[PDB]
């Protein structure tokens, strides 16, 4: 649980995302919320002001407000403040969920794809079982730290990594069981940079190998910090007097949900 | 986080 | 449960999309399944063709065969049959899933709705509410029958039917605990129709009568029954030998799911 | 869809049982809801009485009354009446539930249980596999119609159901698919009787045969029916003239859940 | 994720508990699960002896083997083994469920019930809203630290703990259960107290059901779970003679605990 | 359902 | 009706 | 978890 020094706003953003095995896009949904943390009751009559960058009539977003927050105002000037004015926001430190959105792309389309991925398979030989080789490449300014694949058999044989195939980021098993099957970690995805994970792993039959499902968070604590769609907060103000500037923090996140290659 | 209300 | 004669094909596709209040076309999903019957057990060595005018290869799809099937013969002859060719389907009239498929569709792009929606809400000028208009436009060429729609609020006054700014269409409430809120039913909405549905119903402002969510679900029993992504039967043949044809029938339906104006 | 005529009150109850393989019970859990629904505005500022034979005050079933249920109310006197005394209750046919209860019970304990099951198991004489014998009895005043079995496995080989061991010659396999695996329905079970199901069928080793399932649901229509627990209604009064009393039709059902010998 | 020297076990439990406002027992229901992990090759090949002190026919358990495992071994010699001999373990450090097992208990029946617990409210005399008392008794052998009670609402107003009456407890962000969360630092082992606070709601209906969130591990050979699971020995399934080295955690956590 | 609205 | 199996 | 395989 992070910290709240008052008020604590956090951007979360969760990607899914569906490959062919040649790596062609399928689909992707990413879902977004904006919850709301006040600790401090001096500072629960407050107003969030997002970014001007935000285009709040973009109807691919589906951007909705929760029913006690005043969609009008939202979408005249990209405030977030309570429909009954005379209210204040709890501030017991609850997480208050206050807008959502929601977008999709079809099939070819990676601009909500912060990771693309191709796999290449064939029979081993040197071993009973499967030569496979994951291709990934990023497209974040940020690092990726602790990415997880899973393939979802369990062999009777350890998972040999193919450390000269793979990357010069570091690979290793581990245990991770929000996913069913055989999970390796790679240490590192750098910022916009391209790598792949190869290994030997026994299954009875190639499409035994599939899905291969992806796992990783990033998050970000920091005033300014944006979110992957470009959600932000410009400042935090008093409901009566938006002159009047409050203190905050902003943590953005990134996580993947169903991120698979299939 | 939804069904908070005010 | 439909009656079984011996191998029964019923080829069963759920569609979600979701358009904004003025009818723009935020995303839509549909997901398929083909599932097979067999009460017969001199029926249980049989493999399935598909029709020819099926796209196999179409990524944007993301067919999925049963592990136990035969992903190759799929890929190949468009034919499903098992993985293991001494083995037969069960024959006990157990529903086996063994095609699965999965298509999505981003803004603005109609391709996978059968059924476009845009409301018009004003002030009522007689309850403390809204006068409501749902239109709506098929672009199938059957029929929907007994068509739902559903407004999340419990109003204190009776919802009144505006027969004059409606289609004739035997409007009425009906209880219908699958959605929450105020359900109202249609008979029918002709194939290629277009039509609205009017009404005023309490709301203590316009952002609670949404999300408004329709329901509907069609089928036809028919051998040479097409789903609505084109998905059919060419011939059931058996395994050993694909000359010899043998009996079956198919159902086709299309159902609603997350089917809503926001 | 039952039809309303003004008042309709349905009294739902859900039964959950889990038995050894030797009959000896595990556990059992109920769960009930009274709902109303209302499609007359001239009916919705009433109040239901429940009948004087149910104990309210009855710890073990944690009666709990709908956020807008007066509580007090309830447990004084066995009335169903909102907690704001100038409201009424939502008449737009939509289903109200209005208190709900729970009742558990532990191993060897058969007061929640209508119906006790026992299964007896042995290698088959001509299948490959195993000649079951499922034993039930009832405790219910009204008949089971189509009771369903579910075992847990998908033979190559059709189900031998053996009349000469079944109460019912008449048992047949079933398509039911909210259950996994091969089913057998059975068209009825006497009230107060005890009678048997046996059959053969393939399956791997006996433990593959277990869980079995069974699945029933009745129900009742009488303004006089009382449920499975004893719940029933007195009468339906005016909110502020309880000498005045409404018209009214009572629906009572009993349901199957997770009933199950493992 | 705790780490793995080769074989690692893990005994789960979860526990439901309910009870009225004054602290009847309504129902409570015990849910367990034995997890083998293994990362080392040469420790696949293992089977797991349960402490003898385990009653594996008791039926009201309901143990159950996972498909792969032989049950017959378990039912007489309380081993955990596969039931095709010529298999071994999956040796990818992947949690494997071998073993499951649920207990119910019903109304006024504190068997299965590690925290006990009582509520009374009133109309605060001092200030705006409710003054809650939750009683509690714990009957564990160790201490519960971290323990997080919610109320089902969202107050304008800062919760006031009343000091007097419990000292160290706080409200905090838990949002693993709706409304506001106060957490209390520890509950000794058999111990009995009170938290008591002044909450603001619009009637005393509102503030239930009142949810409790607990969760406590160890890590030892010989630890025991709350109903007693154990094991006695790692074992080479060629060689019942020859032990393996391993470790054992244990963990009770809350599930749907509260009061309505 | 419980989700209902006076 | 995808856990079916043999 | 209790969807494993040998």
């Amino acid at each position: 649980v992070p910290e709240n020094n008052g008020i604590l706003i956090s951007i979360k953003e969760v990607i899914n995302a569906e490959f062919s095995r040649d790596g062609t896009i399928h689909s992707s949904e990413l879902k977004g919320v904006l919850e709301l943390r006040i600790n401090d009751h001096d500072l629960s009559h407050s107003n969030l002001k997002l970014a001007d960058s935000i285009d709040v009539r973009d109807k691919s977003f589906q951007f909705k407000t929760h029913p006690n927050i005043d969609k009008q105002s939202f979408l005249s000037t990209k405030l977030i403040s309570l429909r009954d004015k005379s209210k204040a926001f709890p501030a017991n430190d609850q997480s208050l969920g206050v807008l959502r959105w929601r977008k999709v792309a079809p099939a070819e389309d990676d601009s909500l794809i912060p990771l693309t991925l191709t796999t290449a398979v064939s029979p081993s030989e040197s071993q009973q079982g499967f030569d496979v080789i994951i291709e990934y490449e990023s497209v974040l300014e940020t690092e990726l730290a602790d990415v997880i694949f899973t393939i979802p058999v369990f062999p009777q044989e350890p998972v040999d990594i193919n450390t000269e195939s793979s990357t010069c980021s570091d690979a290793e098993v581990v245990n991770m069981d929000q996913e069913m099957g055989t999970s390796i970690k790679i240490s590192k995805i750098a910022a916009n940079d391209a790598g792949a994970l190869a290994f030997t792993i026994e299954a009875p039959y190639e499409d035994a190998l599939y899905p291969m499902t992806v796992s990783f968070q990033e998050s970000t604590r920091d005033k300014l910090a944006k979110s992957f769609t470009g959600m932000a907060i410009q400042s935090v103000v008093m409901a009566n007097d938006h002159d009047q500037e409050l203190p905050y923090d902003v943590i953005t996140s990134l996580k993947s949900d169903e991120y698979l290659v299939q | 986080d939804w069904n908070w209300e005010v």
